[PDB]
RNA sequence: GAUUAACCCAAGUCAAUAGAAGCCGGCGUAAAGAGUGUUUUAGAUCACCCCCUCCCCAAUAAAGCUAAAACUCACCUGAGUUGUAAAAAACUCCAGUUGACACAAAAUAGACUACGAAAGUGGCUUUAACAUAUCUGAACACACAAUAGCUAAGACCCAAACUGGGAUUAGAUACCCCACUAUGCUUAGCCCUAAACCUCAACAGUUAAAUCAACAAAACUGCUCGCCAGAACACUACGAGCCACAGCUUAAAACUCAAA
RNA sequence: AUAUACCGCCAUCUUCAGCAAACCCUGAUGAAGGCUACAAAGUAAGCGCAAGUACCCACGUAAAGACGUUAGGUCAAGGUGUAGCCC
């Protein structure tokens, strides 16, 4: 790293500064003065202070990226977002005025919640007992589920099975069909549930 | 009341046979052992258990086992950061018994002298 | 390992120079160069002829001055004229090294038509730098 | 504090570390007591730029 | 090997052979304290003076007893039990609860350190009972001696060489699983071995001096008995003796090496 | 011909820190060995490391990286010891 140690992380955050100093409480009070002095690292191109910026979408797009070409995971992303859009706009017009309620047509909405349904709760980890290795059940962390989900979603839509299908039409189907808790990405995480249930016996050769 | 010694071991005196054959000699040494690694005891398997158990009812829905998940992930946060607090405050924290490396700069302030000088 | 214009290290009976003291990697950061022409310089040409006759002036005053040289030449080239500068023991006397002198510079000039002028100092022993 | 490299200069006296953390330590062991002014120059000896962006001079065209 | 020079002896030289110089040292691990105890002929000076751990804890022999577990049988219930790194085979009058029930073996105590010559001895009770008023004293006399094993007659819970089956493996006459026998137990005889090793003889005594190769369990003195003198051949061969007949004890040499 | 005579230039452990002269002490003056910071026999030039330097800084990357190891590689870079060929 061309950094120092001493080169802190920035915070993009725009409403934290703005925060009244009557607000701020003492450790909290302490740490701004403590940032003057410390160096501060160039804010990276990928994130700005946007009211549009999302973490999830923009690791998302980073994830499909294949040689850099960043132009083309973020179109994609956006085509999906779209494809999102207009299909259930079809959805919602041609519904009974009772059913309209029910329909949501943001495609962010959609995109984080069908993520946070192939979230898998239990995973399954090697350990060494007795100059064996056992596929024990373990709960994975916070972020490992959340990236297992997209890795998911993308190694699907990739999988050379739909023989002529673009990706914005593909990712857009699977998106619409986990948030309705359906597809084989809502299948796959069963599957890895299926294998640490009835792993169960061996649950106790773990420490942490 | 530390066992006695007398007529124990194997000498030119003692006319009986001998009631301990030391591999080590009986002299106390300047250091001591390093605590041992234990196992560990698992933690939110009941949670983890009754989770798994209602999966197979409702063929592995989380919509409707969504209590029980709650129960193995709370678990789960709190076990994590008892395991950050334990490792760390044993060390810096000084509670019982000292340790080893504190404690075997203390036994070399007073050495044992098996010899005559 | 790395052998370039390396003195292994002794005892510490072993008196080396500075120039024989320091490796390759020092050559333009705490020792110079023992020639300097512009052969090498972006856009200059003759650098393969000026070599040559370097290599052939450095073994010419070694066999020239047999036992009296302490250092290395520095060669030095100023449009046609050429500057031998070197560092000499005085153990020879000077009557001979006035003969090497008017001998070299002569000869040298009528092999490589161009002014040639050597510039001696005497050292009395060779100069130590450390004992490797 | 005076770094190792720094102390030998002033003492003419190879220091291995070891003694240089005893020597601090009594240093800083003097600093929690309530040191008279005698002392603080003591101290003083063996002791040893604001990031603010630098404004640009706002100017004027024709 | 030849040649040159040199060295030693010298009318001799010096190849083979033989002989001449061999015991006051040792025995925890180098070769040596030979499984134990007693005594004899005798030797010693540790025997008189002169003194200090009788008795009791797991000695031995005999007779009797039984708490825990097991086997077996019976009832009730169940449909499996065994086996494991993981399997197969095996068993299915099998398994679990309850109850009745040993010629086997003796948790804890025992962090004790005792008895006995050693071997060895650790459940309960009872009887008999544990040499010697100097020491030493035997491969063979006298008497003992773990385990294994023989002969004969009984017993049989479990374990278990052999054997059979199953598996592993390149193979597996093995390690792992199962089953079962001789055997381990009792009575009566025999056999007579051990890393029978606390590898450190018995008695008496000392802690000073040079402490002492090393390691181990500090180093010595007196006295006596036993044993041992390079390695291997050799816990062999022959001979003798023995209830031992593929045995035990005692126990060489030749060939061979220059080390062990 | 010989890299198993070598110089020379390298590889490698080295994405190391150790190498070592000269002394000293211990062990009864044996081969051998040599630390404890609330310090108990080690001190150390030199070498390497480090620091400096180069590149866009203090970062990072280059470079440097010993003494040894593997009779490592190369007599076909060149030179060269030894033995050999010379119609
Ligand atoms: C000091 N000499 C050591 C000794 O060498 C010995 C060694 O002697 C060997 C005999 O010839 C052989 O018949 C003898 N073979 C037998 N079957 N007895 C070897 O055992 C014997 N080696 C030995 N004892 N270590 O070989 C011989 C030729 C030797 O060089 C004679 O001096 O033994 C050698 C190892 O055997 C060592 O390498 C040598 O250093
Ligand atoms: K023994
Ligand atoms: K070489
Ligand atoms: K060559
Ligand atoms: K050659
Ligand atoms: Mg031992
Ligand atoms: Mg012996
Ligand atoms: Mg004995
Ligand atoms: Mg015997
Ligand atoms: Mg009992
Ligand atoms: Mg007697
Ligand atoms: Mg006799
Ligand atoms: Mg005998
Ligand atoms: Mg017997
Ligand atoms: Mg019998
Ligand atoms: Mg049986
Ligand atoms: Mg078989
Ligand atoms: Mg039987
Ligand atoms: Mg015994
Ligand atoms: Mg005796
Ligand atoms: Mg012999
Ligand atoms: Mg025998
Ligand atoms: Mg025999
Ligand atoms: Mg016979
Ligand atoms: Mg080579
Ligand atoms: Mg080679
Ligand atoms: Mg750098
Ligand atoms: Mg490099
Ligand atoms: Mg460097």
């Amino acid at each position: 790293s061309r950094y120092s140690p001493e080169f802190k992380d920035p915070l993009i955050d725009k409403e934290y500064y703005r925060k009244p100093v009557e607000e701020l409480t003492e450790e909290e009070k302490y740490v701004r003065e403590l940032k003057k002095t410390q160096l501060i690292k160039a804010a990276p191109a990928g994130k700005t202070s946007s009211v549009f910026e999302d973490p999830v979408i923009s690791k998302f797009t980073n994830m499909m990226m294949i040689g850099g070409n960043k132009v083309l995971a973020r179109s994609l992303m956006i085509q999906t977002l779209e494809a999102v859009k207009r299909k259930q706009f079809e959805k919602y017009h041609a519904a009974s005025a009772e059913e309209q309620a029910t329909i949501e047509r943001n495609p962010y909405t959609i995109f984080h919640q069908a993520l946070k349904n192939c979230e898998p709760m239990i995973g399954l980890v090697p350990i060494l007992k007795g100059g064996r290795f056992y596929q024990v059940p373990v709960p994975l962390p916070d972020r490992r589920r959340r990236f297992l989900a997209m890795k998911w979603m993308i190694t699907e839509c990739r999988d050379k099975k739909h023989q002529r299908t673009l990706m914005p039409e593909k990712l857009s189907h699977k998106l619409l069909e986990a948030f309705h808790n359906q597809g084989p990405v809502i299948k796959r995480k069963h599957d890895l549930h299926k294998m640490a249930e009835a792993n169960r016996a061996l649950a106790h050769y773990r420490w942490w | 009341a530390t066992p006695s010694l007398r007529g124990r071991l194997a000498r030119f005196g003692n006319p009986r046979k001998p009631v301990l054959k030391p591999n080590k000699p009986l002299i106390l040494a300047n250091r001591v052992g390093e605590r041992r690694r234990e196992k560990g005891e698992a933690t939110c398997i009941t949670e983890m258990s009754v989770m798994m158990a209602c999966w197979k009812q409702n063929e592995f829905r989380d919509d409707a086992c969504r209590k029980e998940i709650q129960g193995f992930l709370d678990c789960a946060a709190r076990a994590q950061e008892a395991r950050k607090m334990r490792s760390i405050q044993e060390t810096l924290g000084e509670s019982g018994s000292l340790l080893p490396n504190k404690l075997n700069k203390l036994l070399q302030r007073f050495p044992n002298k098996p010899y005559l000088s | 390992k790395n052998r370039a214009a390396r003195v292994r290290v002794s005892k510490g009976d072993k008196p080396v120079t500075y120039e024989e003291a320091h490796a390759p990697h020092y050559i333009a950061h705490r020792k110079g160069w023992l020639s300097l022409h512009t052969g090498n310089l972006d856009g200059e040409d003759h650098a393969a002829e000026r070599t040559v006759e370097d290599v052939f002036l450095r073994k010419f005053m070694w066999g020239t001055f047999p036992g009296c040289l302490a250092d290395q030449l520095v060669l030095k080239r100023r449009g046609n004229q050429l500057e031998i500068c070197a560092v000499v023991l005085r153990q020879l006397s000077p009557h001979k090294y006035y003969f090497l002198v008017g001998y070299s510079e002569t000869l040298l000039s009528y092999f490589y038509k161009c002014p040639v002028r050597l510039h001696l100092q005497t050292v009395p022993s060779k100069v130590v730098y450390k004992y490797l | 504090w005076l770094i190792k490299e720094e102390l030998e200069e002033m003492l003419v006296e190879k220091l291995s570390d070891l003694d240089y953390m005893q020597f601090i330590r009594l240093l800083e062991k003097l600093l929690t007591s309530q040191c008279g002014a005698a002392e603080e120059e003591f101290v003083q000896r063996f002791r040893r730029e604001s990031k603010k962006q630098l404004i640009e001079p706002v100017q004027y065209d024709e």
